[PDB]
């Protein structure tokens, strides 16, 4: 048990723990940071403990022991597909809506069984485990992995020993992500990530409830990291056991499966204890096994579930936008602001699928450029209701003037945020085309791409409204909404 | 899963598929929120989550199931007429994609730090829940 690495988690908690530097000085707090962690890994073993064999030796001894214990492993087989990695190979056809796959709870890893674990001592004392669900987990399967003797430990062989999440990545790989929105999320996942695992370590090795834990005597950044890793790719949501509550749990011959567009098609059967996902779609005899992991953007994808997705419709761009403290409308709206259940200031999303705007964007913007006599009518009189209530109707226009203001204002800012990346479409394109790039830039340029191409559908559109309330002010219009 | 949230003194149900003992216990309602509060004498066993959260597990009781969805902000959405409510404004409804038909009102979406609101409508792949967090009231005195 080395001191130095005390040392070093110390250090890095005392940095880390700082609020954010603000803009252009992220990237070398960033490097800061990345450089304690690079250092104290390369001072480390890495993975604990390592399977003697690969990973696809093991997937017969996940079939007997779900089979063992009432979980379908009929109708499907694993392989390595190239595009996705490991996957369901379906072995025969599976029609729509057929169920082929269900888990006993019995087999599923919770927070509730970690509870139950040999973490409970440690549970029972540390708020951190108590607030994330997640983290919990991750720390229940850490500790089961180094247990030979876990009833889980079959699941843990098969587990991919390395992912494609943002913290797998090199110094050139977030330098592509440079200028975009997501390079925030990253920074903000690789500081809680370090907070956290410099903090664990320490009470670990203070902590004396954790004596017991087999987690004491090999508690490295590696296996921190692929704990997490694979909580956040792998996760599904469940009640407790009593039914009063939901928790977060890692659901084993489920979550293998990669994702395709589509309808959620996953639910736990609590009367029957058990988890049933219904086909998504018509597999026939050799297509692969997919499911819907959820409307989660491409951001969230490439930072979470660690890949990309192409002709992802449910994509957007977080857009911070807000009304500035020198607007001589400030006190007046407020009153909206208040009643509409819109904050001072948030963080709103550009639609990839039409409509590009969002019924809260609709909003906010409605209040960001409306005149001050048409700012009382939504607020005195009989359709004042009804004013609120079609308040995000696009086809109800409170004013044409206002329209009129807020596609200018629309362009304006997207105009602006075009300008402010650091490269061109042209050029992205052309790199994918051209170079050879590994997979973890592909995804991190497809996502700088995505972005830039949702703006400029956002900016297209905005255009064409733009004219046609144009051609309305030419037309004449009896109805105002 | 009987169709209503017990807390406190109170319960909370839609106000489309209320019993008449409910109104004879009224003590607050709203029509635009398909919402009905009544007094209890027993004490529920459910909490109120006064959180921000997005997605969580609601129950389709037409599959006799629950499903995880992930839902929009409480915004006001138009609402189709049917057998029930005819088409009027209706607030507080968190909108999401799912599995809603006839009768399947009253299932209960919970999250991490408890109950949100309450499924309210649904069609065409549709799925409404009415929000219950705003009513801070709604608690023990
Ligand atoms: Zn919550």
């Amino acid at each position: 048990s080395p001191k130095e690495i005390l040392n070093l988690t110390s250090e890095l908690l005392q940095k880390c723990s700082s609020p954010a530097p603000g803009p252009g000085k992220e990237w070398e707090e960033y490097v800061q940071i990345r450089t304690l962690v690079e250092k104290i890994r390369k001072k480390q073993k890495g993975l604990s403990v390592t399977f003697d064999g690969k990973r696809e030796d093991y997937f017969p001894d996940l079939m007997k022991w779900a089979s063992e214990n009432g979980a379908s492993v009929e109708g499907f087989e694993m392989v390595n597909f190239k595009e996705e990695g490991f996957g369901l190979r379906a072995t025969r056809d599976i029609k729509a809506e057929e169920l082929f796959l269900w888990v006993p709870r019995k087999l599923l890893m919770t927070v509730e069984s970690a509870k139950n674990s040999v973490l409970g001592p440690l549970y029972s004392q540390d708020r951190i485990l108590q607030a994330m669900g997640n983290i919990a987990l991750a720390f229940h399967l850490l500790c089961e992995r180094a247990s030979p003797n876990s009833f889980w430990q079959p699941y843990i062989q098969t587990l991919p020993s390395e992912y494609d999440t943002p913290l797998y990545f090199e110094e050139d790989e977030v330098r592509y992500l440079q200028s975009t929105q997501a390079i925030h999320d990253v920074f903000s996942q690789y500081k809680n990530t370090a907070r956290q695992y410099a903090y664990f370590y320490k009470v670990i090795q203070t902590h004396p409830h954790a004596n017991k834990l087999p987690l004491k005597d090999s508690f490295t950044y590696e296996d921190y990291r692929w704990a997490v890793s694979s909580v956040m790719t792998r996760q599904n949501q469940i009640p407790t056991e009593d039914g009063s509550r939901v928790t977060l749990a890692l659901i084993p011959l489920w979550d293998m499966c990669n994702h395709t567009n589509g309808l959620i098609t996953t639910g736990y059967n609590l009367e029957d204890d058990r988890c049933e996902c219904v086909a998504l779609q018509d597999f026939r005899a050799g297509e692969q096994i997919y499911i819907f992991y959820g409307t989660r953007s491409n951001a969230e994808f490439v930072i979470h579930s660690g890949f990309f997705f192409d002709n992802n419709s449910h994509d957007r761009v977080k857009i911070k936008l807000g009304v500035s403290k020198s607007d001589r409308l400030y006190a007046m709206k407020a009153e909206v602001l208040a009643r509409a259940g819109i904050p001072t200031s948030s963080v709103f999303a550009l639609h990839f699928t039409e409509p590009p705007i969002s019924a809260q964007l609709l909003a906010f913007l409605r209040v960001f450029c409306m005149t001050e006599e048409e700012l009382k009518e939504h607020l005195l009189g009989d359709s004042a209701i009804d004013r609120i209530f079609t308040l995000g109707n696009s086809e109800f226009p409170v004013s044409w003037d206002n329209e009129v203001k807020l596609w200018t204002f629309l362009e304006d800012r997207a105009s602006l945020l075009l300008k402010t990346y650091k490269t061109t479409i042209e050029e992205d394109k052309s790199v994918l085309k051209n170079h050879d790039l590994s997979v973890r830039a592909k995804m991190a340029i497809k996502l700088r791409l995505g972005e830039k191409e949702i703006l400029e559908k956002a900016v297209k559109s905005a255009a064409v409204n733009r004219e046609y309330y144009r051609q309305q002010m030419e037309e004449k219009a009896p109805l105002p909404k | 899963q009987s169709g209503a949230i017990y807390v406190g003194n109170f319960r909370v149900v839609n106000r489309h598929l209320a019993t008449h003992n409910d109104w004879a216990n009224l003590v607050w309602e709203d029509s635009s929120r398909d919402l009905l509060v009544s007094s209890t004498t027993a004490q529920g066993c459910d909490t109120i989550a006064r959180c921000n959260c997005q997605t969580g597990v609601y129950y389709c009781n037409s599959r006799r199931k629950h499903y995880p969805v992930s839902f929009s902000k409480p915004s006001l959405i138009y609402v189709e007429a049917s057998e029930y409510y005819p088409a009027r404004y209706q607030s507080h409804l968190m909108l999401a994609q799912g599995h809603s038909e006839p009768g399947d009102a009253g299932g209960i979406l919970r999250c991490q730090h408890g109950v949100v609101g309450i499924v309210s409508t649904g069609g065409n792949g549709l799925v409404g829940f009415a929000d219950v967090r705003d009513l801070l009231w709604l608690d023990e005195e």
